[PDB]
């Protein structure tokens, strides 16, 4: 509402680099300030509280209190992918918490070694669908829907395989149709490798 | 556990003048517990709709409370406050003297 | 050591009318503070109700909702007839008794979907496809999709299962399910997830994969007309084997 | 001058009625500016000064949850106190608590206090440092020991020295008209005998406020506090305050002794003298 | 303004 003010982003973040996330709020009486993640689908998980000006530390995580100015900050160190999510601000203002609509983070990783290609996947059943995967292309290129209703597309996912220490960009479309190929599935690709026989 | 015997005095908010309206005050303080039985007499005769302050204490904790009534003095009718508390024995009656 | 807080049922889907309880439950606190707040997308969670250690604090007044507090440690949401706007994330949370900075935490919330018409639910069809040769060949890595197509309303716990354990490297779920028809207001709901292993993994035919979609549907007496079989809350699933090249 | 803010909580258990009777009482130096009665219909925090009906509902909503939350913690209080003090469920219990700020001419911060109190004996207050906890008794150290593992000193040290300061200075402002004021005593003197060569002299301060004042007689310098017995300065019910001091003494003279006033309101300390 | 925090149970 207007009680408790954030930016809604989303806000983007290089990996590596420092997030910044702010927060006004309005009720002079507000006497501790809370800060909670919120990921998709979940609850909210504390992060941190403080009652007193200037900064408050845990671990990456620093909030920072200017009740003359009525500004709560919150500054995440060394951002990761892990931490795209929603931040909520709250304001306790009085025996209960208020709070902000939050702004939502999105961490882009950094791919090493990226080789963008898209393959075509059939599926174990005999299903009418057919799928094309844009996969390992760089983090700054945004995949977008497609100007055909018959066709889906979901946007860009980031997967961790931890036993080779490599992250990895991903994207799948699919359609019914026959016509539908994997060739001319996408819009603004970077010069991936399109395979086939 | 203490317990502490009130303090009393009765008077007037303003200075009675005999035919104009006032207030009748008992100022009860220095007890513990709360619980306080505090009455305004008019010849001996319960005075009814009596108003109170909100219940506080000092730094020793012991309690305040201000009892009051609005009237109207004259030369023949006596005023007085009647208060009770577990620490007395009996109930204490003080007189109101259009002076002190 | 052990302060909890935990809420049920997680999910529902229920009719118009119907009616509701949700359930709160505290653990390692004595006479807590405990409150109710619904989140609706996109925005911050809004309390409906505040009880202090011996009854209500807030004067808050929702609509169609009653909370009741029967023990110490156990709180509950109730309504005797749901609207269509009573649709939300209810989220439980507690804080120690007085005014102080213990506690503050959530319970896992609980989802709530009221339906109009209960005709427009489908479970999600699931369908897994294997990688392709091309990308084993030009990286050493295999990537399996996992399908969840047309289903309504639009949420599902997707779950990748290796052998019997459910995995978690290597795979990436939609965060949100895509509208199969974006104009249409009740549209169908899809959701996809990769699940990447070496070729090596893949290429051995001891390795089973199956994509698992729990859906959240109707009940099993909730009233129904259709001629297809009633999509009341169930597992769907879809699976796959290795391949030797 | 100096200037305070003071929040007094009382909680009464009566077991076998039911919930214990709460009160809550705030001031700003000698002026009740709100209250709360958990037996009142309202089940609000209430204003008792015209300066504060001024903060809007946000405000008002805000301090009655708090309010109530001090009464609940109140009503726990009773039950553990009982146990610490391995005490019956029949009798009735009192739980008090106080706490504040002080602030100087300058209305920077002096000192702020928060104390509590069961059965009328200290159970536990915050020191002068506010950081260290003295515990009256054994049951306090329990106490004592939980408020120290959850840092309730560091808590009430943003508490008394910002937010309590902060709004001090807003309540200030805002009735000024009212708490920075300064209302002189006016004062007479009445006389009229008690037998044949007995008079009592009497005299008076009325209506004046602050409460702070000093009445004493002198027939000369006093040297040392004199025998004068002065009655306990008492609320006028308007807010002001009253109190008089009274001597006996011969008849024939009665210049032998002046009535001398101090209060804040004077700039010149007042000296009265008349023989009616 | 009442306290908001540092307000516990004995």
């Amino acid at each position: 509402k207007q009680e408790v003010e954030q930016n809604s982003g989303p806000l983007s973040v290089p990996e590596g680099a420092i997030a910044s996330l702010n927060c006004t709020y309005s009720f002079l009486g507000s006497q501790s300030f809370f800060w909670y993640r919120q990921y998709s689908g979940k609850s909210p998980e504390l992060i941190m509280f403080t009652y007193r000006e200037g900064d408050k530390e845990d671990g990456r995580f620093t909030a920072q209190l200017n009740k003359a100015s009525q500004h709560v900050s919150l500054l995440i160190r060394d951002s990761q992918p892990s931490d795209s999510a929603t931040y909520l601000c709250a304001v306790n203002d009085g025996g209960r918490l208020t709070f902000g609509d939050g702004t939502t983070l999105t961490v882009k990783p950094n791919i090493q070694n990226p080789d963008p290609a898209v393959y075509q996947l059939r599926d174990s059943k005999s299903s009418d669908k057919s799928v094309c995967l844009f996969t390992d292309f760089d983090s700054q290129t945004n995949v977008s829907q497609s100007k055909d209703s018959d066709v889906y597309i979901t946007d860009k996912c980031v997967l961790d395989m931890r036993s080779m220490d490599f992250k990895s960009n991903s994207a799948v479309a699919w359609s019914n149709k026959s016509d539908f190929a994997c060739a001319n599935a996408f819009n603004n690709s970077i010069i991936p490798e399109d395979t086939f026989f | 556990m203490i317990q502490r015997t009130p303090k009393i005095q009765v008077y007037s908010r303003h200075p009675a003048e005999n035919g104009k309206s006032n207030f009748l005050n008992c100022y009860v303080s220095g007890f513990h517990p709360s619980d306080i039985e505090v009455d305004l007499l008019k010849n001996g005769e319960r005075i009814e709709k009596v108003e109170h302050s909100d219940l506080s204490f000092s730094k020793d904790w012991s309690f305040y409370l201000l009892y009051y009534t609005e009237f109207t003095p004259t030369e023949k009718d006596e005023y007085a406050c009647r208060v009770n508390h577990v620490t007395l024995s009996q109930p204490k009656i003080v007189k109101w003297d259009r002076d002190m | 050591m052990s302060q909890t807080i935990h809420q049920w049922p997680a999910t529902l889907v229920q009719p118009v009318g119907s009616p509701l309880s949700l359930e709160c439950t505290v653990e390692g606190t004595s006479n807590p503070n405990l409150y109710w707040y619904r989140q609706a997308a996109g925005r911050g969670p809004q309390l409906l109700f505040y009880w202090g250690p011996f009854g209500q604090i807030s004067s808050e007044v929702p609509q169609n909702l009653s909370a009741s507090r029967p023990q110490d440690r156990q709180f509950i949401l109730s309504s005797k007839k749901l609207l269509l706007s009573d649709s939300g994330f209810y989220l439980c949370a507690w804080s120690e008794t007085g005014l102080g900075m213990g506690g503050w935490q959530f319970g896992e919330g609980s989802r709530l979907t009221v339906l109009e018409d209960l005709k427009n639910v489908f479970p999600p069809e699931v369908a897994v496809f294997e990688p392709s040769e091309a990308e084993i060949s030009h990286t050493q890595k295999a990537t399996l999709v996992c399908l969840a197509t047309g289903f309504y309303p639009d949420h599902v716990e997707l779950s990748w299962w290796v052998n019997g354990k459910e995995v978690h490297s290597g795979v990436c779920t939609d965060p949100q399910p895509l509208k199969e028809q974006p104009a249409l207001n009740d549209s169908r709901y899809a959701l996809s997830s990769r699940l990447r292993v070496s070729a090596t993994f893949w290429q051995d035919p001891r390795n089973h994969f199956r994509c698992q979609v729990q859906f959240y549907g109707l009940s099993e007496n909730d009233e129904w007309t259709q001629d297809r079989a009633k999509p009341v809350t169930q597992i769907v699933s879809a699976e796959a084997w290795g391949r030797a090249d | 001058g100096s200037h305070s803010m003071r929040y007094f909580f009382t909680s009464v258990s009566r077991p076998g009625r039911g919930e214990p009777r709460f009160i809550a009482v705030g001031y700003v130096d000698d002026t009740q500016f709100v209250r709360f009665d958990s037996d009142a219909a309202s089940q609000r925090m209430e204003p008792r000064a015209p300066w504060i009906e001024q903060e809007g509902p946000e405000y008002w909503d805000g301090e009655t949850r708090k309010v109530k939350a001090h009464s609940q913690t109140h009503r726990v209080d009773l039950g553990t106190l009982r146990g610490y003090y391995n005490q019956s469920e029949a009798g009735s219990h009192t739980v008090q608590r106080m706490y504040g700020c002080d602030v100087g001419s300058d209305w920077r911060f002096l000192r702020g206090y928060h104390q509590y109190a069961y059965d009328g004996k200290d159970y536990i207050a915050l020191k002068e440092d506010l950081r260290s906890w003295t515990a009256a008794d054994m049951a306090a150290q329990t106490t004592k020991h939980k408020w120290e593992a959850a840092h309730v000193a560091e808590q009430l040290r943003a508490y008394l020295e910002g937010t309590c300061v902060e709004w001090l200075r807003r309540y200030l402002e805002n009735g000024k008209e009212t708490l920075q004021r300064t209302d002189a005593p006016k004062t007479h003197m009445t006389h009229h005998a008690v037998s044949d060569h007995e008079a009592t002299l009497r005299c008076w301060a009325l209506s004046f406020y602050p409460a702070e004042i000093t009445l004493t007689w002198q027939r000369d310098g006093e040297d040392q506090t004199q025998d004068t017995e002065l009655v306990e300065t008492r609320p006028a019910g308007d807010g002001t305050f009253q109190k008089w001091a009274a001597v006996v003494v011969p008849s024939g003279q009665e210049q032998r002794y002046t009535c001398h006033v101090q209060h804040e309101g004077l700039p010149k300390p007042l000296t009265l003298r008349w023989e009616p | 303004e009442l306290a908001g925090i540092g307000i516990l149970t004995v």
